[PDB]
């Protein structure tokens, strides 16, 4: 049962799907019930009763292939606190905003927008496929 | 090439050394020779002030900050012309 | 110029810069074929409970793996060689420009006939006039023929700069005591620009370069003007 | 001979972890205020 | 025996994407950031000669 | 108690002074650069001379002394030397590559032609020829005196040894005498910037050989070395050789093909 | 000259737990303090130096 | 003459090596073990001066993996990839 | 009674029948990306090109006022 | 991997008050610089 | 004991301590430096000052993450406490030298903080050419500091590199020949043999820098006769090598990260990826001119370089299949580790494959000096070689303290880490087909979504690295002691313990000839 | 080699009459790395070797092991389990199904 | 004449010897029709060249140099 820090150098035990028969067995000091079992384990296992059965597997092993094998809710947790903490991240980016960013150029200002907007497709700014493209030069709009 | 001598037997320490004070000592002091013959000052050349030469973009670290480090007033002129 | 939320190159206008959207459109769908089959492997190989966890032999499959990308390099340098190769080829230009970089302006020389040459500076934000461009207005343009071969020259009288302009396929760096050629040809009249592309001082982000293409009867009378 | 085993094989104490916590604060906390202040530094200069 | 992510698991998830969303829609739009998204089909051309 | 057969070096301060002593002689050439002093050149420069005395000592101590230098502590020194030689060579590889680069395409300022219009280079023949001699000649001496050490022969391996040396440093004084005798500086443009540089750090190394030969010999005064046993015998004569490769490229490349 | 190497082998094999910076005896320890003291002096006036040429002058 | 020999001035691990190697003996690993045929009744002898060393065990000619595991002073034990088998031999140097 | 099923390499098996997947999905796409970005990139230039008026073009631009060198 | 259960648990409480200071010291120092940017660019 | 221990070490683990403890504190730093980058481009406009200051960070941010914080960790940390372990080495061959190895670092590291207080800092770039670089644009002590902290950094290196090939190839068990050390083991030599060929060619060229700036030479002054594109020749020709250093040691993290977690004993394909680590470390210094396409180099010339650098991804495509290779009929174990490997396949493989673009000339004309190239190589470095660290660093942390980190809490950091990156990076590939040049203070108009978007990115990124602080603090401050350990038979260096004693391999293994 | 060939080897493997709980061991741990679910002719051999070296929870743990390899194909362990029932009858192994070992 | 020609002794992107090399030439072809009683007019094609290729500091920073004794090209 008890493993300990400098016990590294020995053969120890795993439960792993691909590994079905570890180096040593979970349990290896019997009580006097345990003793006599092993004892019983000699004869037939017709013999044995379901809960010596399930006794002996529990002395060898410590958890069965679908217990080792068991998914969990972890997901949850870790998909959850993510979002949490990209969450928490916005609190950051508007404190930068509020306090650190200054006002932005006037040449985002609606009207100045219009204008520039104006001049490109009068210039033809991309007229093959980027912007002026997708003006009707013709309907005076943008191409539905 | 394989020279024009000859050894090889066995090459050791003697060998060397023959080699030292035969080939190798020789060859030095006939060109210690030959240096000490064809040296004596060579007619230093008219200054012309080069803008590809006596380079100055920031001073040097030391004396006037004018000057190289092995600075020879003979031969070495700065860059406004040779020394007084 | 680009414009807001652009995804890719800015629209060609030189036979060149064509050339290079279909190149690139080329590689790219080997790029995104090759990294989506990448992570659809990856997670083939992550979602079986079947295992096999013995030694694989390797000297077979690492035929394949190795013949397939060669074969897919060959099908990128192709295309890619035959571009190099036709930027490159003599053309014969109708005029030659040169401009040199300085901290933080381009000057322009059209010295063929004329000894013409000037600054050209970008337009302060406090002084663009109503519909003009922050940071990519210069006060002097650079004019040139439209549908004309022109060489361009480009040096440094200071540090290094790049001469750019993205919508005909051009950067050529602008290195002081070095004169570099290139060939420029816009198949439209119109503006043209571009940013200094080598990181030189205070103001890198600010000198940028501005092609003003108008046909050669309104260049030639634009030259005498500006003699 | 020096001290093995786990939390004795560093140059820094495991032994209270809130002290361990102010360690790694003025330690991590320096390191990233640095450019901060160097940039601090360069705008008052000129 | 139940452990963190059975007591805990469902709650972190609803309530970690709910603060999320609130935070990054909030930040989106409330507090002046100029997205600069393309004029086409926004904005309507003026003139500027 | 260990079972191999390598060397647990005991703690030592000499990595540390010989960091601090780096960053003394760094922030003391800028300081001498930038700031006209030299205060802190000169006390990195100390503790630089101070750090390599103390640690090359105990390296004697651990192997001539405490006998460490097990036939695989000795092989793994060998490997060092190489690698480091390697690294010097690939040092020196920038500077030809900076020669070889300028001289090769010479440009409008320089009257586009090699050697650059108004530069007179020294003649090949003349003590360019004799430095040549003298560094193939160490190369024989110290050969003759490898030989003798391992023949066991004492006084012919020291007088081997003071002749190669004698000759490096003949090297070094007639380098020095060229270098006042020359027409040209280091400021007299790319010509000067090569030559002074490349041949410079070469000198350097000459120095830095023939001090590593100087202590070779004293070794060999105290009868440190066996005739069995001399890696620090062995090192500074590849080491010697290294330079005197590197002069002879020098030579051929600068001196002769390069006028 | 003889050949000493015998006592220095024992001088620096004697077993006094020394580390071999400083088996040689009381040089090695003024020399070390020397080295040391150059060194971290020397830095504390690079620091110094270096909190100097940060401001102008 | 007047140069020293190995033989009159090695000291330290240096001449232990030295001694050793004369004596046809490795106290200090730089040799290879040579493989019994690594059987039962036959198993490979490893020298060690505590009760337990480590073992690397290269199955097969040329594999590249090699096969690491901790043998201790008692029955023989195999190596858990070619079962092949080793025992501790303790102790002295 | 239950019949053998199969046993033996079921993970090559797997293997086999993904990867003949990654490939038909992967051409495809290649069909799908050269009609959708390369032939669409293509035609849209030549469709520009084909009756282009660099004049006419220009003169609009001229009657704008966007130029510095032609009021 | 197996391991032993903590030999000083650290309860959630008590991570809570080691995030909070962790984040606090990379948050508070380069907040001041930068909120005080405009008083050092003009001054 | 204290003093006799830190500053005197001649122990090959207590040094990889020293390393893994700087490059932390350098990561910090460079995060810093990075974030400062994103905060200045997030909004359309100017935040800190001109182009000076700003580049002055950007520099700073490349020295940093590149000299300070991956090579330290990757083979100064990594390097010194694994590959003594890997080989059943007593210690590395040189273990005193491995000292001043990792002393350097901290003066080195000085010089650059100095090189940013005084005067106006050098704000060159991290390639710093000149004439920008030189006496006159950049007039007083930043570069000349900035020189001797590379000077420093890269003894340091070559002197690493020295130990860690003789340590190599001469300090294996008699028997193992070096085909059979494990690929960590061998990207790590090949990233020495690549760090002692490169490096005394950049110290060539940045002492030129020097001479120019201080003894009036010109070696890249035309006024002399010299040449600013002499320079690029000599810097890149240590530059490209640097990223393959850069990467190596990564890969082999990753084989041994992928064969581990794959429940698996060994990499498919060893001596294929044997033959692929010395192909790309080879290839790597014939390609540099990849940096000059538009410098004006002839047309023969850019064909050579662009399909001599096309030809490393036959090399490196053999890796990337061998590692899904290895996870095929894997018993896949999703630790933490095992997730930062899989980014890194994926997200490297991206970042190669956009290198791929760029190595044609053609398009390289239109592509460099942009976003593009920064897009690359964040790819490949913030999702490569950072991923590969990440993943190594919580793998082998149980090995390095005894302790145990909590797998959630850094599944948790990967999440967040792997959103931040990309939302800083990917959009950078617009912004640089679109025209954004690099090294710019502020952008046009047109730009400002995705940068606005990329420095949103940039704080996610913060927030998981405040984050991984806290996971360490945690596993120290509850003291969850290792047991036991898989798969130890193929990975010897989990044999000792946790964490392995002062002196291991005392006694050497025993290794059959056979 | 073929099929039945592999199949003999492992029969052959598991039948040795003195096999030792090591070999036991190593033959199932070897044998569950390929890419296939044991035949019910190499599952038998393992069972009774079980029996010769007393270990019930072997014989238990190597049942579980079969139906793990097939993964999704939750046909196998059925058909494996039917051709295994008169050996299961013989030496009383219960299944783990039988003994509640099938339950997380 | 519209611009200096092609010239395929200087294909490359680098020009700087084309403008050199017309620079000199000119110079050269001036002294010797200057030297033998001859028509400077000859000269003409290599100063129109020069004049298209070379940078106005370049012509004007060799012009200063000619006239101070400082140029270092042969002429
Ligand atoms: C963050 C901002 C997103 C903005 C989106 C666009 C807005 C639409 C407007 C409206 C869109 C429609 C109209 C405009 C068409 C313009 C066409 C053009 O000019 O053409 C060229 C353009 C356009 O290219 C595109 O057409 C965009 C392709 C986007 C790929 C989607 C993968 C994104 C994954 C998940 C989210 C992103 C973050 C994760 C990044 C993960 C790294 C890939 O620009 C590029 O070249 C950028 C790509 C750089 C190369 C990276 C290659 C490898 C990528 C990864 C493979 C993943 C495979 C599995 C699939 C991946 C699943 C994980
Ligand atoms: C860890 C770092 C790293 C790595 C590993 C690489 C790898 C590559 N890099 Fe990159 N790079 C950097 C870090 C790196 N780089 C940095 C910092 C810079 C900019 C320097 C500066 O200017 O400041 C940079 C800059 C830079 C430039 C100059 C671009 C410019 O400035 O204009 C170029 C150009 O050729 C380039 C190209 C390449 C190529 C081909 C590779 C290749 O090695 C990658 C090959 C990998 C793959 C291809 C993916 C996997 C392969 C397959 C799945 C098989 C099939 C593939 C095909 C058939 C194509 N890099
Ligand atoms: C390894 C190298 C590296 C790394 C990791 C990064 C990471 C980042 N870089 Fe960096 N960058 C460069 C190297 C790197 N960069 C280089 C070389 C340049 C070009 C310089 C020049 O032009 O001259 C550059 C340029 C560059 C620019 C372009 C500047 C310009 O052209 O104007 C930008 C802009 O967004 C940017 C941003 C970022 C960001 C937001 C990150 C973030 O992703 C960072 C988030 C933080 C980490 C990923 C830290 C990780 C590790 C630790 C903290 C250690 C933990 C400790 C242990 C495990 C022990 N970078
Ligand atoms: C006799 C031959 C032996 C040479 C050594 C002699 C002593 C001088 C001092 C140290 C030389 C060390 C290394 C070489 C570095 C610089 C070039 C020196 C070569 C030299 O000595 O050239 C001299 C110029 O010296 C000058 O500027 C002198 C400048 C003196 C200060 C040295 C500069 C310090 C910067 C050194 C760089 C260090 C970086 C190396 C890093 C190592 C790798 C990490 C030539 O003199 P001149 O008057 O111009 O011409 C002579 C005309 N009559
Ligand atoms: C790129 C990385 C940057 C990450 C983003 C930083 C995130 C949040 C920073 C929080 O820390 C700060 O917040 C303040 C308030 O919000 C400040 O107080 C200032 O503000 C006050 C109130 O407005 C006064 O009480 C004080 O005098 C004070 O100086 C300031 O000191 C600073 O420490
Ligand atoms: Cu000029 Cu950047
Ligand atoms: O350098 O990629
Ligand atoms: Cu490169
Ligand atoms: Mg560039
Ligand atoms: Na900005
Ligand atoms: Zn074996």
């Amino acid at each position: 049962s008890v493993v300990k820090s400098e016990d590294y150098a020995l053969p120890s035990y795993v439960d792993r799907r691909d590994y079905p028969l570890p180096d040593v067995a979970h349990v290896k000091n019997l009580s006097a019930s345990q003793k006599a079992l092993k004892e019983k384990e000699k004869a037939s296992w017709s013999s044995l009763s379901i809960d010596e059965k399930v006794e002996l597997y529990r002395l060898k092993f410590k958890e069965s292939f679908a217990e080792m094998n068991r998914s969990t809710n972890e997901w949850k947790t870790v998909v959850g606190a993510a979002m949490f903490f990209i969450g928490f991240t916005a609190l950051l980016l508007i404190w930068e905003k509020h306090y650190v960013y200054g006002p932005i150029p006037h040449t985002f200002e609606e009207e100045w927008v219009a204008k520039q907007t104006k001049r490109m497709l009068d210039m033809k700014v991309a007229p093959i496929q980027g912007f002026s493209a997708k003006w009707d030069y013709d309907k005076n709009e943008w191409k539905k | 090439a394989s020279a024009a001598k000859g050894d090889h037997g066995g090459t050791g320490a003697r060998t060397w050394r023959f080699l030292t004070f035969g080939l190798a000592l020789p060859s030095v002091a006939l060109c210690t020779l030959n240096s000490w013959l064809h040296s004596g000052h060579r007619e230093r050349p008219a200054f012309i002030p080069y803008h590809h030469l006596r380079i100055r973009t920031k001073p040097f670290s030391w004396g006037d900050g004018n000057h190289t480090f092995f600075h020879n007033p003979r031969v070495n002129p700065l860059p406004t012309g040779y020394e007084k | 110029m680009a414009y807001p939320m652009q995804l890719g190159f800015q629209d060609a206008t030189s036979p060149i810069m064509e050339e290079l959207l279909h190149f690139h459109d080329h590689t790219l769908m080997i790029v995104f074929l090759i990294s989506s089959l990448v992570l659809y492997i990856i997670s083939l190989m992550l979602t079986t409970k079947l295992t096999h966890t013995s030694t694989m032999d390797a000297q077979e499959v690492e035929t394949i793996w190795t013949i397939l990308p060669a074969i897919i390099l060959i099908l990128i340098a192709l295309p890619s060689l035959r571009i190099l190769y036709m930027m490159d080829e003599i053309n014969n230009p109708s005029l030659t420009v040169k401009t040199m970089g300085h901290q933080w302006y381009w000057s322009y020389e059209y010295t063929d006939y004329e000894d013409l040459s000037f600054d050209s500076y970008m337009i302060p934000t406090s002084e663009l006039k109503p519909g003009e461009l922050r940071l990519l207005e210069v006060d002097n343009r650079v004019v040139l023929p439209m549908e004309m071969t022109i060489r361009m020259l480009v040096s440094s009288e200071d540090v290094l700069h790049s001469w750019a302009v993205p919508s005909l396929g051009l950067k050529t760096d602008a290195i002081p005591g070095r004169l570099n050629q290139t060939t420029l040809m816009s198949s439209r009249p119109g503006l043209y620009y571009g940013q200094c592309s080598e990181i030189c001082g205070s103001n890198h982000s600010f000198m940028p370069i501005v092609l003003e293409l108008v046909p050669l009867k309104y260049f030639e009378k634009w030259s005498a003007s500006m003699l | 001979h020096y001290e093995e085993g786990p939390g004795k094989n560093i140059p820094f104490s495991v032994e209270n972890k809130w002290r361990l916590l102010a360690m790694m604060t003025l330690f991590f906390g320096s390191g990233f205020a640095a450019p901060f202040f160097i940039v601090r530094h360069q705008l008052l200069k000129k | 025996a139940p452990d963190f992510h059975d007591k805990y698991g469902n709650a972190v998830l609803a309530s970690g994407a709910t603060f999320c969303v609130a935070v990054w829609v909030y930040m989106a739009t409330q507090i002046g950031i100029e997205w600069n998204p393309s004029p086409v089909g926004r904005v309507t051309p003026k003139e500027w000669r | 108690h260990q079972t191999h057969a390598y060397h647990m070096v005991n703690p030592s301060p000499w990595p540390l002074t010989g960091a601090l002593s780096a960053l003394l002689m760094t922030s003391g050439l800028t300081m001498w650069f930038h700031f006209n002093s030299m205060t802190l050149l000169m006390i990195g420069l100390t503790t630089n001379m101070l750090t390599m005395y103390q640690w090359w000592r105990d390296v004697i101590r651990e192997s001539t002394f405490q006998g460490h230098h097990t036939p695989a502590v000795q092989k793994g020194l060998r490997y060092g030397m190489i690698l480091f030689i390697i690294s010097e060579v690939l040092f020196f590889t920038g500077f030809f590559w900076a020669f070889y680069h300028s001289s090769l395409a010479p440009t409008p300022e320089l009257g586009g032609c090699w050697p650059p219009t108004g530069i007179h280079p020294l003649n090949p023949l003349e003590v360019p020829l004799l430095n040549t001699s003298v560094l193939l000649a160490s190369g024989v001496s110290i050969t003759w005196a490898h030989h003798s050490l391992m023949e066991g022969d004492r006084k012919h391996m020291l007088q081997a040894l003071f002749i190669t040396i004698t000759l490096g440093v003949y090297f070094t004084l007639l380098q020095a005498s060229e270098y006042y005798e020359a027409p040209f500086t280091i400021s007299d443009g790319v010509y000067g910037s090569t030559f002074f540089v490349a041949t410079g750090f070469h000198g350097l190394h000459v120095i830095i050989g023939s001090t590593f030969l100087i202590v070779c010999f004293f070794r060999q005064l105290k009868f440190h070395f066996t005739s069995n046993h001399h890696f620090g015998f062995e090192a500074a004569a590849w080491y010697w050789h290294f330079v005197d490769v590197v002069w002879l490229f020098l030579y051929v490349s600068i001196y002769w093909w390069g006028s | 000259f003889e050949n000493r190497v015998a006592e220095k082998q024992k001088l620096f094999q004697e077993d006094n737990g020394l580390p071999v910076h400083l088996k040689g005896g009381a040089t090695d320890n003024i020399l070390y303090r020397v080295t040391m003291t150059l060194c971290l002096g020397g830095t504390l006036y690079s620091l110094y130096c270096l909190g100097w040429a940060s401001f102008p002058h | 003459g007047g140069v020293p020999t190995d033989e009159e001035q090695a000291t330290g691990l240096e001449r232990e090596v030295m001694l050793a190697a004369r004596k046809g003996q490795d106290p200090y690993n730089i040799l290879a073990p040579k493989a019994t045929s690594g059987t039962k009744e036959d198993p490979n002898l490893v020298p060690s001066i505590t009760n337990k060393r480590i073992v690397g065990c290269i199955c097969e000619e040329d594999n590249s993996t090699v096969i690491w595991f901790w043998l201790h002073k008692g029955e023989a034990q195999r190596c858990p990839s070619c079962g092949t088998h080793y025992k501790l031999v303790p102790h002295q140097l | 009674a239950l019949a053998k099923p199969q046993m033996r390499g079921l993970l090559a098996r797997r293997l086999r029948f993904h990867i003949v997947g990654a490939f038909m999905v992967s051409l495809g796409f290649a069909t799908f990306y050269k009609f959708a970005v390369a032939e669409k990139r293509k035609k849209a230039y030549a469709d520009f090109y084909r009756n282009y008026d660099s004049m006419k073009d220009f003169e609009e631009m001229r009657k704008a006022g966007i130029f510095q060198s032609a009021k | 991997i197996t391991a032993k259960p903590a030999k000083t648990p650290t309860s959630p409480k008590e991570q809570a008050i080691g995030l909070s200071v962790t984040f606090l010291s990379f948050l508070l120092p380069a907040g001041w610089v930068l909120y005080h940017l405009d008083n050092y660019k003009k001054s | 004991m204290f003093i006799n221990r830190w500053l005197f070490s001649t122990n090959h683990k207590d040094i990889g301590t020293l390393y893994l403890l700087f490059g932390a504190w350098a990561g910090m730093v460079g995060t810093a430096l990075s974030l400062l980058i994103r905060a200045e481009l997030g909004q359309p406009g100017t935040l800190l000052g001109d182009d000076q200051i700003y580049n002055v960070v950007v520099t700073a941010h490349a020295f940093v993450m590149i000299f300070f914080m991956v090579m330290p960790i990757m083979i100064g940390g990594f390097g010194n406490w694994l590959v003594p372990l890997m080989i059943g080495a007593p210690d590395m061959a040189f273990p005193r030298m491995n000292n001043m190895s990792f002393w350097l670092l901290p003066p080195s590291f000085l010089l650059l903080l100095a090189s940013s207080m005084v005067e106006a800092g050098a704000g060159t770039g991290w390639t710093v050419y000149p004439p920008l670089a030189g006496n006159l644009a950049h007039a007083g002590a930043s570069v000349d500091l900035t020189i001797f902290s590379l000077h420093l950094a890269g003894v340091s290196s070559i002197l690493g590199a020295i130990n860690f090939i003789t340590t190599i190839i001469n300090m294996k068990p008699p028997a193992m020949s070096q085909y059979q050390t494990p690929l960590f083991v061998w990207s790590v030599m090949i990233t020495a043999v690549l760090l002692l060929l490169s490096l005394p060619v950049l110290a060539a060229g940045i002492t030129m820098l020097l001479t120019d700036r201080n003894l009036n030479t010109t070696f890249f002054d035309p006024a002399g006769g010299g040449d600013p594109i002499l320079y690029q020749h000599l810097f890149w020709f240590f530059g490209h090598p640097e990223v393959y250093i850069l990467i190596l040691p990564g890969f082999g993290m990753i084989s041994h990260i992928v064969t581990y977690y794959s429940g698996k004993k060994e990499p498919f394909g060893y001596m294929g990826m044997v033959w692929a680590m010395m192909s790309i470390g080879f290839l790597g210094f014939i390609v540099w001119a990849h940096h000059m396409f538009t410098v004006g180099m002839d047309v023969d010339t850019r064909a050579y370089f662009t399909s001599a650098t096309m030809i490393i991804a036959i090399p490196t495509g053999v890796k990337v299949f061998s590692w899904l290779a290895t996870l095929h009929g894997g018993n896949i174990k999703w630790s933490p580790a095992m997730m930062w490997a899989l980014g890194f396949i994926f997200l490297f493989t991206v970042g190669g494959l956009t290198g791929i673009v760029l190595a044609n000339s053609s398009l390289d004309i239109v592509l460099h000096d942009t976003y593009y190239v920064v897009a690359h190589f964040h790819y490949v470095l913030s999702m490569g070689a950072v991923f590969a660290i990440m993943g190594g660093f919580v793998h082998w942390f149980p090995l390095f303290s005894g302790y145990t980190l909590n797998d959630t809490w850094a599944k948790i950091h990967f999440a967040i880490m792997f959103v931040g990156v990309n939302m800083t990076f990917f959009p950078q590939h617009f912004l640089g087909l679109s025209g954004m040049p690099r090294r710019y203070s502020d952008y046009p108009d047109a730009y400002t979504m995705w940068n606005t978007i990329s420095s949103m990115g940039s704080f996610i990124s913060l927030t998981a690295v405040m984050l991984m602080v806290f996971i360490i603090w945690e596993a120290f401050a509850s003291k969850r002691e290792v047991l036991t350990v898989d798969l130890t038979t193929t990975n010897l260096e989990w044999l000792n313990g946790c964490p392995p004693p002062y002196h291991t391999f005392e006694e050497p293994t025993y290794v059959n000839l056979k | 080699e073929t099929d039945e060939e592999f199949d003999a080897r492992w029969v052959t493997y598991f039948n040795k009459p003195d096999i030792d709980a090591w070999e036991l061991r190593k033959g199932m741990n070897t044998l569950v790395g390929y890419d296939l679910v044991p035949e019910p002719k190499i599952i038998d051999a393992a069972l009774r070797a079980c029996r010769r070296l007393n270990d019930f929870a072997s014989a238990v743990r190597i049942l579980e092991v079969v139906k793990d390899k097939a993964g999704p194909h939750k046909e196998i362990y059925p058909y494996v389990i039917q051709e295994l029932r008169p050996t299961l009858n013989e030496l009383g192994i219960s299944t783990p199904e039988e003994l509640g070992l099938d339950k997380v | 004449y519209q611009t200096a020609p092609f010239d395929s002794r200087f294909p490359n992107q680098n020009q700087t010897r084309n403008c050199w090399q017309n620079y000199l030439d000119f110079h050269r072809c001036e002294k010797a029709m200057t030297a033998k009683g001859g028509d400077v007019s000859v000269c003409e094609w290599y100063r129109r060249v020069y004049k298209s290729l070379c940078p106005i500091s370049w012509v004007s920073t060799w012009d200063d140099r000619r006239a101070e004794g400082t140029f270092p090209g042969k002429i």
